[PDB]
RNA sequence: AGAUUUGAGUAUCGUAAGAGGACUCCCUUAACUUAAGCAUAUCAAUAAGGGAAGGAAGAAAAAAUAACAAUGAUUUCUUAAGUAAUGGCGAAUGAAAAAGAAAAAGACCAAGUUGAUA
RNA sequence: UGGAAGUAUAAAUCGAAAAGGUGAUAGUAUUCAUCAAAGUCUAAAUAUUACAGGAAAACUGAUAGCAAAGAAGUACUGUGAA
RNA sequence: GAUUCACGCAGUGUUAACGUGCAAAUUACUUGUCAUAUUUGAGUAUAGGGGCGAAAGACUCAUCGAACUAUCUAGUAGCUGG
RNA sequence: UGAAACUGUCCUUAGUGCAGAUCUUGGUGGUAGUAGCAAAUACUAAGAAGAGGAAAAAAACAUCUUAGAACUGAAGAGGAGAAAGGUUCCUAAACAACAUUACUUGGAUUAGGGUGAAUCGAUCCUAAAUUACAGAUGGAAAUCCUUAAGAAA
RNA sequence: GGGAACGGGCUUGAUUGGAACGGCGGGGAAAGAAGACCCUGUUGAGCUUGACUCUAAUUUAUCAUGUGACACUCAUUUCGUUAAAUGUUA
RNA sequence: AAUAAAAUAUUACUUUGGAUAGUUUAGUUUCCUGGGCGAUGAAGAACGCAAUGAAUUGCGAUAAGUGAUAGGAACAAUAAAAUGUGAAUAUCCAAAAUUUGAAUGCUUGAAAGUAUACUAAGGUAUAUAUGAUAUUCAAUAUCCA
């Protein structure tokens, strides 16, 4: 909704921040196994349920 | 980081107060430089000034609380921050003097009939 | 078996009284000295329709016996009562329609 | 049941699996008690004596011809032996009024 | 119409986020949390929910103070 | 472990659904839900008589 | 007016709360199951619910056993013993003394007495 | 409760004492034996699959062993408990 | 709490379409109804031997002649399969 | 072929031998290049961009502009809000996957940008109703009471 | 034909060229579902009823000590108020 | 009668798939030592903090870390700056310790807020129950002028 509580909006912003991939420099670390973030979601694929 | 704790300890309270303002003001400028495409030298400097502020505040606070412990060392009512570190259970237990306290009748019995040292011949 | 409708009526969830637009509680005024041993006068200001009951209710206004102010009452209207009428409550009240007597 | 056998009386119809006690700590009770005995041997040194116990007869006619260690000497046995009952407990003698 | 059609009017939340446990388990009309048992002072735990006990209990979080007291 | 393989609320679906009568993992949303359950022959279920430490 | 009694507000110094509950002390009248049915019984101080604790807890110093050539607080182990007993005397349930060991330790209140009483 | 003409607890009524309780077949009588209830504390020997730190193993070896040998109670499902 | 048409809604018939569908109940035409015992949103109240029901054992989150979920529980099976 | 462990004999031990359990888990065939990609009237010409209309008509060609031809027909396939969603909004680069052909298009990929209130709302007031201290009740969990029970409000 | 009494397979015959496209609805006792009709379990559940055995609610009797010889109030019950002239004199 | 396109059969090579073999920073069980939380604000939850981070880890406005004590030359994916005038690293220590949560001035839905007192802001304190002491009271409740 347009109308929302202040703390609810900040939890919406955090979910936007966490919907990002692994940076390139992190993928070049030695002994690295983290290439894709599996905690990723999209608005039309999975509803975050909050 | 470059602030040299020995040099921090050489300043007075007023000098240590003004240094924090100078460090805080410098850190504010470097934060502006980071978002305006600053050089890597300026960004590396910004991490140094961040630790100097933490270092300066550590000496300010440690020197202040050491003076408060001396102030309340003999005081009857000591603030709960300066009391010795204990668990909640420890503050509830009886004092060792109170645990081994004995009645007047029992005190003299242990004085006139103590556990003797002996041995049996075989 | 199940619970009959007469049993479900005693819990009072959807069977509570629909008493939202009711005027109030219709009753005499609290008995005091001035009505045990004297008479008080009340003016019938208006006659209203109390929802959920078939009889009209009268808004009677007694002045006050002991303090300064008003005493707004709510009687069950007797047949023949009219607006602006003076009614009397007390032991020595006359035997007229609308008066409240022992 | 088939053929000749005894009538079986096994009380396993309850939950015995939570009533099972295993003795895997038996080899380490021996070490724990023996070590505590040795530290008991010091501290109270000498004479970690387990207190002198009386000679009493076992109860019932099934055992009454045998002697065994009782608990504590009676006041008359201490008086007969000329021992103060207050000092007796401090020199490793068990007392049982 | 009890299947696909009746799901069109589902736009009112029964539960929102809880302040104490952080789960979307705060019943709005009941005014209590179905997961942590909010305003009730004690945290809601049941012996038949053995998995729910190992999902949120001591040691499942940061242990900010107790990680120092025990090691001391 | 005494609870190894027995940590589900699984029940058999019964007949009439074209699948065997072994208990099935309840719920939905994962690959585990609707799979086999405690049975000795099933994957991730308890084995034949579990070896007791007594 | 003064001497008490009881009950309040405030200030000061403290105390309880919540987590955990494997082991510990309790409350509450489950059923599946077994009895080849089932209703007492069994499952069973069992599950779930509820309260309280500690590094251990509980218990502990005889209004106790016994009938002996007598023992002697409590706890725990061995044996007694699937025994005595209970039970649609069916299915089933079921101890304790004696005896052998680990460890051992006994102390106070009340009441009584002393009152230039403290 | 094994406790069987009542082993223990509780409730309703009743209710002691110039003491008395027990000796498990109810009753009364006389002996005998042994204790002396209706307040409190008490180390040690004992238990432990919480949790933490260690050591072992005729145990498993990636469909096995904990559900989890990787950001595992994670991804994902449900309004929610789960 | 008259008769009708329209916006809407329903579901009389075709026992039409579809029936591994647009759809775990929809589509088309025909038909009916289309404001006072009317329609509808949000808030709120009522909970499982319970609720709610102009009453069909109907509805209570695709679950109802007793919801869902977890524990007792690997319930028992003289019966079927290996 | 494979590159770091293994075998023979005697005893001991067992989570010890599979074709079946609508068995469990995983992988894979025939069906089969098959059924289908047929509601919502509809597209065409020139040009541009692009690797992407070629050619013995391979008869069909996504995006943008213009011209033609059309549909929803103002109780709309128009312009805005509440709930719900949560960045899907805007721009640029880029098209591996996704939208039952393809896509240079996109609600898709990557990176940035974007939400400005004394006057709009929330905040404030009360409605149906809801929940506290003390009190009443209960073995317990807890239940009741909402101004009545209170030196409270 | 016989066979578990209605064979694609077995026996004896009729007969046969390999790969298939479009249709079609005879057969595959075609697919979907551990028959829902019937019976058997010493298997259930909903509902009914002087089926057996119980139970909430209701009801009756006894016990639970207010005074004075029916009368009173003093516990107790149900109320009303801003606890706002109650009772006896004047 | 005839062809071997399809079909069938065996081997080699390749492919789809991930069995088998070798391996293990992970489990399971038994035992030993403790069993050391909280109004001095716990466990849990949320948010935030790295030069380039989304998760995870560590930490709390002094932020992937500060002081002190040990420790002695690294880190690295890339670039910086610092460094024997002391880099990493370790800790029962010191300082500091956001919003909540028993949550405790009042309110709390996803709520933004707000009162008083002490020391414009900032920081403290103010829930309920309860023990002791002090002080101010109330009730002719008992005496009592």
């Amino acid at each position: 909704t347009g109308h929302k509580g202040f703390s609810y909006k900040l939890k919406l912003g955090k979910k936007i921040h966490q919907n990002r991939g692994v940076p390139q420099w992190f993928r070049m670390k030695t002994g690295n196994t983290i290439n894709y973030n599996f905690k990723r979601r999209h608005w039309n694929r999975r509803k975050m349920g909050m | 980081a470059s602030l040299k704790i020995s040099a921090i300890k050489a300043m007075s309270k007023n000098d240590m107060n003004a240094k924090l303002i100078e460090l805080k003001g410098e850190l504010a400028n470097l934060r502006t430089a980071k978002v305006t495409g600053g050089a890597p030298s300026k960004i590396s400097r910004l991490r140094v000034v961040k630790k100097d502020i933490a270092r300066l505040l550590t000496v300010m606070n440690t020197q202040r609380m050491e003076a408060l412990r001396k102030y309340y060392k003999q005081a009857k009512y000591v603030p709960k921050e300066l009391r010795p570190k204990t668990t909640r259970k420890e503050r509830r237990q009886l004092t060792k003097a109170q645990l081994n306290l004995k009645t007047v009748k029992a005190a003299k019995k242990a004085q006139h009939f103590p556990a003797r040292k002996f041995f049996v011949l075989a | 078996g199940r619970r009959t409708l007469s049993q479900r009526k005693g819990r009072g969830s959807i069977f509570k009284s629909r008493s939202h637009h009711k005027l109030g509680v219709a009753q005499h005024r609290a008995i005091d000295f001035f009505e045990r041993h004297s008479t008080v006068r009340g003016l019938v200001k208006s006659i209203e329709h109390d929802p959920g009951r078939g009889a009209p209710l009268a808004r009677v206004v007694f002045r006050n016996p002991r303090q300064y102010g008003l005493d707004k009452e709510l009687f069950i209207c007797a047949e023949g009562l009219y607006s602006g009428q003076y009614i009397y409550c007390g032991s020595k009240a006359s035997l007229h329609i609308g008066n409240v007597l022992p | 049941m088939k053929h000749n056998q005894a009538v079986s009386n096994i009380h396993f119809c309850k939950d015995w699996r939570s009533k099972v006690h295993t003795w895997f700590k038996q080899p380490f009770r021996k070490i724990r008690r023996h070590q505590t005995r040795v530290e008991k041997a010091k501290a109270v040194f000498p004479a970690t004596i387990k207190s002198l116990k009386p000679s009493v007869h076992c109860m019932n006619q099934r055992f009454n011809y045998k002697l065994r260690l009782g608990r504590g000497f009676t006041l008359k046995e201490l008086r007969a032996a000329k021992i103060d009952k207050n000092l007796a407990r401090t020199i490793g003698i068990a007392v049982d009024p | 119409t009890k299947g696909t059609s009746c799901r069109g009017t589902r736009h009112n939340k029964t539960h929102i986020l809880c302040k104490r446990c952080g789960k979307r388990s705060w019943h709005l009309q009941k005014q209590r949390c179905a997961s942590c048992g909010y305003p009730d002072a004690k945290m809601r735990q049941y012996a038949w929910g053995y998995k729910a006990l190992r999902r949120r209990t001591q040691g499942t979080g940061r242990m900010r103070h107790l990680k120092i007291a025990l090691k001391r | 472990s005494t609870e190894a393989g027995k940590q589900h609320s699984a029940i058999s679906w019964g007949t009439g659904r074209a699948v065997a009568r072994i208990p099935r993992i309840s719920g939905s949303g994962s690959g585990r839900n609707g799979q086999g359950a405690f049975g000795n022959m099933t994957r991730k279920g308890h084995m034949f008589s579990p070896l007791k430490n007594f």
